């Protein structure tokens, strides 16, 4: 069954608040899909199928992206097939992006905003997350401490040649 | 070898010109750091523990036109906190080893009297 | 069934006001939707704030102040809520609360 | 052929006992071991010191980048990462005029000078604290830079031990540090430049801020237990020496404890850096009866390190004292011989954590090196080694190599990866400074709080 | 490349959400332009009641 | 031990010493930051000590 939350953005600027959100909502026990955490095919199954949320990581950078605009066009196609209108999220961070140059298909909608710290949209994110009862496993630190390793604390190993 | 006196140790460093156009083992040891010339100088003191080894340190002297030191010592050490930045890893190793080198007498030594 | 008291106001100051005033009405039992407290992060807000003044709202309160007046998104909220009044033919529904101490009566929209 | 064993990196608790390696990663990913519920600051400056303070603030407020964000860990914000509120509208400010700085700096004597710059801020601090009813977790103290250069029987020092009576957390910021962009020396560029490292800056200010103010960033938990890691340091008075003790250890919730252990020790004596039998005795008892009050039971262990090696009658006089059931163990720690490892091929320095063993009774360990984990090795140069010397008891010399890079990672002044020295020695040298740049104290303190 | 943005209105091109995407962009190229005489709409539909169309 | 010293200064003082010095140690040595410290007082130390 789709009980993941896929989590687009531009791949060589917009890492460090995906990896962030990302393992900050693995460690509370949902199942996030993020490139950086895990070519074009498999991107559009997850939203066609596994995705359950998409949240846009919307940035002066993230909007001009062509390949991003491309994961909204299947986003905003499969929002309507699911009849829910609360399936693209638009996380706003940048500093400069002020709701006169998003693009068309996400205009529309209400950002949760990003913009002044993270720490507060991050709990608007799980507000809405809850509202729309987005179902999620027991954060245990176990299996999310894999993936933890797999990003960052199995990066500690320490090579063994001589 | 030209001597520099230090603290509470010896340093030791070429007169420019003494090596082959002021280098050996094909490894710069004397060069020019703006209007100042810097010289690699190392300081030795031999211990007997844990083995008896010849413990050597770097340095780095500066001296106007390659011919007298600075005698000033703040000038000195600003000089060398600057030129060190260039330095690497493998620019000390090989700085070293080649000065140490030059000692040699036979060829996989030198003794000393 | 429309029984959902709608509140207008200014986004970024009429907040403090609002949300003491829709706590203060969810705790009397009033059901209350306010465009902060209520809408859903990612939903197309016009789609269900229109929808909602239309078919939920049973009392429509705006919170008067010297810029809610003259903010351009709540004047829309103001002018659908003028058409349905008209239909639910009931002269008491739009109750325009005056909070800020310089408004007084005499710069609000004929509305 | 010389063979270097390795000693593996050990692992500090965070939130929710969860482990990492990095505080600058372990927080930002984790959140701090305990969580406090907000930071009321206090601010004590000019006009353009709380402009610049609160300014400040609100750019800690929103994530932090720095240039090289790969090669160290960006700032996400201080509430993302703590998870308490830290507001810059909620400061007690207490305003400090130039003119009266003026008129302390003109007075002809140097020491009176000093004095009267600490007796400024440090009454205004004291009469806001006994007046303003709005609670005020840590005093923030911008001075300008008219102090750190015309005061020169230092500002700091003396400013922080004159309000250890009190017990007044407090954090000086130099406007230098807060204002860099609009301090240049005269060349259009700032005088220290802080532009690729401002996430780092950031962090290290946040966790002091953090740490003042009752929150615990981190703690270890990769140290044996039942020991007493007792720490040591002497300080000059001109010729008097003066011992200042810190120690760490494991509580019966397996929770570390790291607290100061200072009694006054003054020696005077011919033979410098060593102690009489009775200070000694007194240095010790005053640790086992903090351990016995901690835990209930004494030590099975007492590992006393210092930066100098211990003489007969000191050790006899520890002894004595000592309880049955409990070894003492003296280690030296020496950072002067110059064991300098060039790698054959490449660019980057030996890695941190390298040990080379001299024999049973000695060791050399790279408590500096290149760490993968931040890609940034601790040394711009090459990293001289410490020289971890068991003086005297009985112990495995891999064991305290374990144990002393343990001890190199809980600074809490600065969030670097880790302390190049052991922790416990560093902070009782912060003491020593601090101790004895005033008048004797009948109880000081034993929280670090007051001191870093 | 718009200078005006003329609305054909009816009973069903306010249902229709992609027309309401572009409203919601022409509304904000409103505000950059300050154009209050920008999206000038145009009803054909008598069905319509020319007072049941979106806030905005 | 307190209680029983026969003088009523010394019994009033040292209950107040053992009370305020737990206070004043764990405001210097505790890294906690305590906002409100509250004595609960048991209800012998009120009328026995009077
Ligand atoms: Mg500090």
């Amino acid at each position: 069954a789709r009980n993941k939350i896929f989590i687009s953005h531009a791949a060589p600027d917009d890492n460090d608040f995906t990896k962030w959100l990302a393992l900050k909502l693995i460690a509370l026990g949902y199942e996030v899909w993020c490139d950086v955490l895990f070519f074009w095919k498999v991107i559009d199954k997850e939203i066609r199928e596994g995705a359950i949320k998409f949240l846009l990581a919307t940035s002066e950078i993230a909007i001009k992206r062509d390949g991003v605009l491309k994961e909204i066009a299947v986003a905003e196609k499969v929002k309507k097939q699911l009849k829910d209108d609360n399936f693209i999220i638009p996380l706003i961070i940048d500093e400069n992006l002020s709701y006169d140059d998003l693009p068309p298909e996400i205009i529309r909608l209400n950002a949760v905003d990003f913009k002044k710290s993270w720490a507060v949209g991050l709990q608007d994110l799980l507000k809405a997350l809850d509202d729309q009862k987005v179902e999620k496993n027991s954060p245990d630190p176990d299996k999310s401490n894999a993936l933890y390793q797999q990003i960052f604390l199995h990066n500690k190993g320490i090579i063994e040649r001589e | 070898v030209r001597e520099y006196p230090m603290s509470n140790k010896m340093g030791y460093w070429f007169e420019k010109g003494k090596l082959e156009k002021d280098k050996f083992n094909k490894v710069l040891l004397v060069g020019k750091q703006k209007d100042k010339h810097w010289h690699f100088g190392i300081s030795a003191a031999g211990k007997l523990y844990p083995f008896p080894v010849l413990m050597i340190s770097s340095h780095i002297f500066f001296t106007k036109d390659g011919k007298e030191l600075i005698e000033s010592k703040k000038i000195q050490h600003a000089a060398r906190r600057r030129q060190g930045k260039n330095w690497w890893n493998d620019d000390w190793r090989n700085k070293l080893l080649a000065f140490v080198k030059y000692l040699s007498d036979d060829e996989n030594s030198f003794y000393l009297e | 069934a429309r029984n959902k008291i709608f509140i207008s106001h200014a986004a970024p100051d009429d907040n403090d006001f609002t949300k003491w005033l829709a706590l203060k009405l969810i705790a009397l039992g009033y059901e209350v939707w306010c465009d902060v407290l209520f809408l859903d992060k990612g939903a197309d807000f016009w789609k269900v704030i229109d929808k909602e003044i239309r078919e939920g709202a049973i009392k429509f309160l705006l919170a008067t102040s010297e810029i809610a007046i003259k903010r351009d998104g709540v004047l829309k909220e103001i002018a659908v809520a003028e058409k349905v009044k008209k239909q639910l033919k009931d002269d008491n529904f739009i109750i325009p609360l005056i909070i800020d101490e310089n408004l007084s009566y005499d710069d609000l929209p004929p509305e | 052929m010389k063979e270097l064993i390795y000693i593996h990196e050990p692992n500090i608790l965070f939130a929710n006992g969860q482990k990492c390696a990095d505080p600058r990663d372990g927080l930002a990913l984790f959140g701090p071991f305990t969580k406090i519920y907000g930071i009321k600051s206090g601010v004590v400056g000019t006009q353009y010191g709380l402009s610049i303070f609160k300014n400040y603030i609100n750019h800690i407020q929103k994530p932090i980048y720095n240039a090289n964000n790969i090669t160290r860990p960006m700032f996400p914000g201080f509430e993302a990462v703590f998870g308490c509120k830290w507001d810059a509208d909620n400061v007690v400010f207490k305003e400090v005029t130039k003119e009266e700085i003026e008129k302390i700096l003109y007075t002809e004597s140097n020491h009176k000078r000093t004095y009267d710059l600490v007796s400024l801020f440090i009454n205004k601090i004291i009469t806001a604290n006994k007046n303003e009813d709005e609670k005020v977790d840590v005093w923030f103290l911008v001075i300008p830079d008219e102090i750190y250069q015309y005061c020169r029987a230092q500002f700091h020092d003396q400013l922080k031990a004159r309000l250890l009576e009190h017990t007044i957390p407090t954090q000086i910021l130099r406007e230098s540090t807060l204002a860099w962009r609009d301090f240049k020396n005269k060349f259009g560029a700032p005088k220290r430049d802080f532009s690729k490292i401002e996430g780092h800056l950031a962090w290290t200010i946040s966790t002091a801020a953090f740490y003042k103010a009752g929150g615990k960033p981190w703690k270890l938990s990769d140290i044996r237990s039942g020991v007493c890691y007792l720490g040591l340091v002497y300080k000059q008075i001109e010729p008097k020496n003066a011992c200042c003790a810190a120690q760490m250890f494991l509580d019966n919730g397996d929770g570390t404890v790291f607290k100061g252990e200072v009694g006054p020790w003054y020696n005077q004596e011919k033979h410098e850096f060593h102690l009489n039998p009775k200070e000694a005795k007194a240095l010790l008892t005053q640790a086992l009866n903090s351990y016995k009050e901690q835990n209930g039971v004494f030590p099975k262990e007492i590992f006393i390190h210092a930066k100098t090696k211990f003489n007969g009658q000191e050790w006899n006089a520890f002894q004595e004292v000592t309880p049955e059931g409990t070894n003492l163990v003296g280690v030296t720690i020496t950072k002067t011989k110059p064991l300098k490892l060039f790698k054959s091929e490449g660019n980057y320095p030996i890695m941190r954590g390298n040990a080379f063993i001299v024999n049973e009774r000695s060791a050399f360990l790279w408590t500096v090196g290149y760490v993968p984990k931040t890609e940034s090795t601790l040394s711009m140069e090459v990293p001289n080694p410490i020289f971890i010397e068991i003086n005297k008891g009985e112990a495995d010399i891999e064991q305290v190599l374990k144990d002393v890079l343990a001890l190199t990672k809980l600074n809490y002044n600065a969030c670097i990866y880790a302390d190049g020295v052991p922790v416990t020695l560093r902070f009782a040298d912060k003491i020593g400074e601090i101790l004895t740049a005033s008048t004797e104290l009948k109880a000081p303190p034993l929280a670090f709080k007051y001191y870093i």
